[PDB]
């Protein structure tokens, strides 16, 4: 279990440590919110990917996946949020937020959905 | 009729010479309202294009959607290939489960 989280979080590629949560525990059927930080005043686009299958979930301000439970939004000037509206145990695993910036920043988040 | 399929020959594995341009072709039938993404399947994986848009390094990649005789070939060109471009490239259709085709690029240096 520790190795699985480490294998996820080792995938971060960033100039400065991720300032946001990178381990998210939620109860099944509740929503989850994964955060991706971007510099102030930049105009970068971001993409969220699910690592287990490589599925592209969102790209830019559009959802890409056809799974209706996912939405991306700008929470504030510096924070994008991937919202998973009704988490299930099968959603547990590694998620990545990639930024189209010059250093090709990648943030990794591990999601654990607890099944009662 | 049928769900989206990736038709042979797609995402052909290749060895290229340093500096060549390399095309990866994803032939998609019955795409319907689905969308196609190209990804570099490194660890972490890297998004190259989604739908009709290139996501990074605009002068490095070119995407040509729906070309060929039957308007069903999606061609990603990697320009001026380098050792850093070595690895696996995947075409993905956003079905659930996803529909994938992958090919490996080798790059030979003089
Ligand atoms: C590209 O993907 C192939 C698999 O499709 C990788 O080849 C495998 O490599 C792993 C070790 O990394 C071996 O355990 C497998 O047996 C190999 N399989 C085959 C069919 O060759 C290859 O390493 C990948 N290239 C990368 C990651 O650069």
């Amino acid at each position: 279990a520790s190795e699985e989280v480490m294998a996820c979080l080792r995938q971060e590629r960033s100039r400065v440590e991720n300032p946001s949560q990178t381990i998210v525990n939620v109860v099944a059927e509740n929503p989850a919110y994964l955060h991706c930080s971007v510099p102030p005043d930049a105009e970068h686009e971001i993409a969220w990917t699910r690592v287990s299958d490589g599925a592209l979930l969102t790209a830019g301000n559009r959802t890409f996946t056809r799974d209706p439970r996912w939405q991306v939004s700008k929470k504030s000037a510096n924070i994008w949020v991937l919202n998973l509206r009704r988490a299930e145990q099968q959603d547990s695993g590694c998620y990545l937020c990639e930024i189209n910036d010059k250093h090709n920043t990648v943030y990794a988040v591990y999601l654990k959905v607890l099944e009662p | 009729g049928a769900p989206p399929t990736i038709q042979q020959p797609s995402m052909s594995s290749a060895v290229a010479l340093l500096g060549q341009d390399v095309d990866f072709t994803c032939i998609v039938n019955d795409l319907g309202s689905h969308m196609v993404a190209f990804v570099k399947a490194d660890s972490p994986p890297r998004l190259l294009s989604f739908d009709e848009k290139v996501f990074r390094r605009r002068n490095k990649y070119e995407l040509k959607p729906r070309i060929g005789d039957l308007h069903n070939e999606w061609v990603l060109t990697i320009k001026n290939v380098q050792e850093s471009d070595r690895g696996n490239y995947s075409c993905q259709i956003n079905t659930e489960p996803i529909t994938l085709s992958t090919g490996e690029l080798d790059v030979k240096v003089p």
